Order: structure tokens, then C-alpha cells, then sequence
């Protein structure tokens, strides 16, 4: 036996570090054929959304994504829409459990504190434990 | 039980933050842990409507009235902060037969207030008090609350003074005036 260039090591790699796209999944049927149609199946309307969501997905698989960019999008809409709820179909599809979103309390921000609670702060601060929200995630969650 | 008095005085920022409180329970702490309150109730009080309410159309708040009151709160409140609330609750302005029913009340809480036996009423009058105050308290500019204010100016000022002079050693009694004022018990006791 030998050591796959992808077949073992691509897929090693998301083993151990996540990244779903470096899987090389024999099926993007059941993984964004399906995703259109569950998302659908929960939300309705918004079919444009779901569609924006999948196909930017659809380009992470096999990192064919720019390196140096999140898959990233702005909901704008009526209040009622699912501009969240949406959000937690594709966490709910993504990591097949929607409570896995890494949500941001933007409801509460200052510039004074504004980044701080997300990034934390630097030595001599009172308490470290820094990254609340982004940085204490994100270093564990790479595709989250 | 959380209780929110006077939202509409709250800065429209906060009740951003009450946006995620009011959903999925959301709120976080300021070093980045979550609450996770959806088990809580949450109530929030305003005075919004009071000029509609001011409308006295009827007791039972008419319609109109209650949808003038719905324009005021929507022009008050981002509609998103509207949208998260379960229930919107107009109160019925305080009608002569409500007034009645609050003052039995008011009168009980009195004495529950009564840690002693030296401040005890039999209050006797429970019509001809009864109408009096709620006569003089019936008033929507105020809704209950002149109650408590003609409890304590016609009723319980007396009672102090009363005390003080050693006219009472327990189980009170009010008698009508042409207003009201106390029995004299013992005197000077
Ligand atoms: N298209 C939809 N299909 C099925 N259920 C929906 C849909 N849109 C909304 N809902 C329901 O209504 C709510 C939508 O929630 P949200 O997406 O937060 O609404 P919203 O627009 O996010 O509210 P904000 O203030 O903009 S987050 C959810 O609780 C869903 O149950």
C-alpha cells in the first residue's frame, strides 16, 4: 500500500484539521443537491438565498474557493424572512446540527468594546481569556 | 421573572440587545459566555398608548383606540423589536365598578401591612367608605393609583395621628364625615 496524494492524504488532513472540502466527497448529491432541496424544504421563498448559499458552498469543494476568503454573505430582507433562520438551516445541513453556528452578538456593540469582546485584548489587562466570540471559536473551528 | 419598566425610555440600543434576549434566549455576557434564558418570562411596561387611552373610549379598551395605541408603539419601537414580543397587551382603562373591586383589595393590603396589633381595622363602612373612596378615585387620568393616596390622606394620616395620642390600642374603625376620620377608642390612653 502507499500514501495517496488525496485519497489518504487530502483526507487525512481534513481528519484531522476539518474541511469537509478536502474530503473529496464521492457526492456533492448528498451534500449540495441535497442541500438546496432541505433548505428548501424549511424555508420557504427565499429560494434565491438558498441557491446564493448553496452555489457559494458549491465553490469551496476541493478549495477551489479563493484561499483567502470566507464563503461570505449579507441577508438583507423583511424581518420574518428567515435572514437567521437560514443561517442555522445551513449550520443545521453543514455540521448537520444547527446549533453548531458560531453565533455573534452584534446586537450589543461599541467601539469600545466592539472588538474587544470578539478578539479579546493584550497583557495588562484585566483578564485575558480573550476571543469571546471570534477567536476563541474560530482556533478550534476551522470551517465553522 | 424579568421585568423591564418603562421600555420606551430604554435607548433603542439596548433594546437591540433585548433583540436577542427576546429570541432564542441569546443574550451574552460582556466576556463572551452565553445565558442561554429561554426558560425566563419576560415582561416589558411602557405609557405609549396614553394618548389613546386618554381617547376614554370605554373600559374595555374600544378598537380604534387599541390601534391608535398599536401606531404609537410601532412608531416607538423598530418593527424588529415588535416582532420578537409574544404578546401585546393593552390594559383596560379602570372603570367606577373596577374602582369598587380594587378598593376591597387596597383595604386588605392595608392590613397585611399591619405587622401589629395596634394597627388593625374593622374600618366598619364597607359600603359607605367603600363608595366614598372609590367615588373619589375613580379618575383615569390616574388610574388606581389616587387610591392609595385617599387611603392614605383620609385614612391612614388620621390613624397616625390617632396613635400618637393613644387614641386607639387596636381594632379601628372609620366613621363618614360630610370625607371620613377615625373613632376615638380610649382616650389619651
Ligand atoms: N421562509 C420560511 N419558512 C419557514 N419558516 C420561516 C420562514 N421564514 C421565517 N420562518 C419562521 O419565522 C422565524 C424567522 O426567523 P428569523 O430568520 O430570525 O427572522 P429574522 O428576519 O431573522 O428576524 P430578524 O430580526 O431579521 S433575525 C423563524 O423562527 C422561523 O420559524
Amino acid at each position: 500500500q502507499n500514501v495517496v496524494d488525496s485519497d489518504t492524504i487530502s483526507e487525512t488532513a481534513a481528519r484531522l484539521t476539518g474541511i469537509p472540502v478536502k474530503k473529496l466527497s464521492e457526492s456533492e448529491n448528498e451534500k449540495l443537491i441535497h442541500m438546496e432541496r432541505d433548505l428548501s424544504s424549511e424555508v420557504v421563498g427565499q429560494m434565491d438565498a438558498i441557491k446564493a448559499v448553496s452555489n457559494a458552498v458549491r465553490l469551496s469543494r476541493s478549495g477551489l474557493a479563493n484561499p483567502r476568503q470566507p464563503a461570505s454573505f449579507l441577508f438583507l430582507g423583511l424581518s420574518g424572512s428567515g435572514k437567521t433562520e437560514l443561517a442555522k438551516k445551513v449550520a443545521g445541513f453543514l455540521f448537520n446540527d444547527e446549533d453548531m453556528m458560531i453565533r455573534v452578538d452584534c446586537s450589543e456593540l461599541s467601539e469600545k468594546y466592539a472588538v474587544s469582546k470578539l478578539l479579546g485584548t493584550t497583557a495588562g489587562y484585566v483578564g485575558y481569556d480573550e476571543g469571546g466570540f471570534l477567536t476563541n471559536q474560530l482556533q478550534y473551528k476551522p470551517y465553522s | 421573572v424579568l421585568l423591564f419598566d418603562e421600555v420606551e425610555k430604554a435607548h433603542p440600543d439596548v433594546l437591540t440587545v433585548m433583540l436577542q434576549m427576546l429570541d432564542d434566549g441569546r443574550i451574552t455576557s460582556g466576556q463572551g459566555k452565553t445565558i442561554d434564558c429561554s426558560n425566563c418570562i419576560v415582561i416589558m411596561t411602557s405609557n405609549l398608548g396614553a394618548e389613546f387611552i386618554n381617547s376614554q373610549q370605554g373600559s374595555k379598551i374600544q378598537e380604534s383606540t387599541k390601534n391608535l395605541v398599536m401606531g404609537a408603539v410601532r412608531q416607538h419601537f423598530r418593527p424588529e423589536f415588535l416582532n420578537r414580543i409574544s404578546s401585546i397587551v393593552i390594559f383596560n382603562k379602570l372603570s367606577r365598578k373596577a374602582i369598587h373591586k380594587i378598593v376591597d383589595i387596597r383595604l386588605k393590603e392595608i392590613e397585611e401591612r399591619f405587622e401589629q396589633n395596634d394597627k388593625h381595622y374593622k374600618l366598619n363602612l364597607t359600603q359607605e367608605a367603600k363608595d366614598f373612596l372609590a367615588k373619589y378615585g375613580y379618575s383615569d387620568d390616574m388610574g388606581a393609583r389616587p387610591l392609595n393616596r385617599l387611603i392614605q390622606n383620609e385614612i391612614l394620616n388620621k390613624l397616625a395621628l390617632r396613635i400618637l395620642k393613644n387614641e386607639i390600642k387596636d381594632k379601628e374603625t372609620v366613621n363618614v364625615v360630610l370625607e371620613e376620620c377615625l373613632e376615638v377608642l380610649p382616650n389619651h390612653e
